[PDB]
């Protein structure tokens, strides 16, 4: 990303903070959120197997 | 004297990026199309802030000063250029009837359109332009200063070229942000249906 | 079946802090070591700012 001299936080869409400019050395940082999502279990039926 | 603002007057309200966006906001901002007075000496209030924009060949206007009464009475904002420094101070001057104590602050650092803006503390943002009767265009003023000073301001004045001024006012604005971070077009919402329309939608192109 | 019964998260590891390259000082050798000290009749009187 490029952003303007002045700038210091990134915006997306719905007010996500995207990225942020590092105050001391001048590098526009990208943020991904930490990972996190569901847990599926995939079973056949415990009268077949556990 | 007066003169149309057309689609300046507009600038970054906060120190953030966005790209490719209609971002709308409420804040400080001159109304599109309103009369500007024009000037080529005298007194003017500050109200809630300030568009003042100069067309120059011989550099005439070198800066500006703020507060109540601009005489002695109290600390009163100055700034003021000469040769290759510009010199920033807030103290109890004894200032003239026409020009041309206790420091808070001190600081030491037509052809041309220099344009700035004027807001409460205090900021100062701008732009300039090479130019070739206040130009039909737009750009967005980038800020240069914050003073962290707190002085009550009211009215103000013109160190000394056409120049105009006028007035912000608190209204509703949708910010056309480019691939670079840069506002490279705005509306005005309260302008025309058309641009209620625009604002509502959040949307530069209005289909049938 | 296929049954969705848990949120996974990757919890963080330490917390940095990040602020501009620390500057502008005020000069306190200009009051708890300057060359002279005032009286107890008049003061120097500084406004730090
Ligand atoms: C296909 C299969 O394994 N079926 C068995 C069934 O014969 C048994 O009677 C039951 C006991 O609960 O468990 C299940
Ligand atoms: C030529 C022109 O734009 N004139 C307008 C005038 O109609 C309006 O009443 C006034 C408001 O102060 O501002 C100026
Ligand atoms: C020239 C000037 O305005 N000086 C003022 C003085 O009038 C005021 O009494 C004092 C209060 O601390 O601050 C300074
Ligand atoms: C380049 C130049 O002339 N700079 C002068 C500076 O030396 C002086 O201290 C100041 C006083 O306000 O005015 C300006
Ligand atoms: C809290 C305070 O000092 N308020 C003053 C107000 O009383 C005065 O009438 C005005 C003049 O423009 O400046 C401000
Ligand atoms: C901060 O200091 C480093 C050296 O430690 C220097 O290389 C860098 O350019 C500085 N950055 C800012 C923004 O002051
Ligand atoms: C974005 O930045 C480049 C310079 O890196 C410039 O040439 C280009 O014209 C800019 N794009 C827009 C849409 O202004």
């Amino acid at each position: 990303k490029k952003f303007l001299p002045f700038q210091q936080f990134g915006r997306d869409i719905a007010d996500t903070t995207d990225a942020v400019r590092d105050p001391q050395t001048l590098e526009i940082l990208d943020i991904t959120p930490c990972s996190f999502g569901g847990v599926s279990v995939i079973t056949p039926g415990t009268n077949t197997s556990n | 004297a007066y003169t149309n603002s057309f689609t300046r007057g507009v600038y970054y309200p906060d120190k953030v990026f966005r790209s490719s966006v209609l971002h709308s906001t409420q804040d400080l901002f001159l109304p599109f199309f309103s009369n500007v007075t024009w000037f080529h000496n005298p007194v003017l209030p500050f109200n809630d802030g300030v568009y003042f924009a100069s067309t120059e060949k011989s550099n005439i206007i070198r800066g500006w000063i703020f507060g109540t009464t601009l005489d002695s009475k109290t600390q009163s904002l100055l700034i003021v250029n000469n040769a290759t420094n510009v010199v920033i101070k807030v103290c109890e001057f004894q200032f003239c009837n026409d020009p041309f104590n206790n420091c808070t602050f001190e600081y030491v650092s037509f052809k041309n359109l220099r344009e700035f803006v004027f807001k409460n503390y205090f900021k100062i943002y701008s732009k300039h332009t090479p130019i070739n009767d206040l130009p039909q265009g737009f750009s967005a003023l980038e800020p240069l200063v914050d003073l962290p000073i707190g002085i009550n301001i009211t009215r103000f004045q013109t160190l000394l070229a056409a120049y105009y001024v006028g007035y912000l006012q608190p209204r509703t604005f949708l910010l056309k942000y480019n691939e670079n971070g840069t506002i490279t077009d705005a509306v005005d919402c309260a302008l025309d249906p058309l641009s209620e329309t625009k604002c509502t939608l959040k949307s530069f192109t209005v289909e049938k | 079946g296929i049954y969705q019964t848990s949120n996974f998260r990757v919890q963080p590891t330490e917390s940095i802090v990040r602020f501009p390259n620390i500057t502008n000082l005020c000069p306190f050798g200009e009051v708890f070591n300057a060359t002279r000290f005032a009286s107890v009749y008049a003061w120097n009187r500084k406004r730090i700012s």
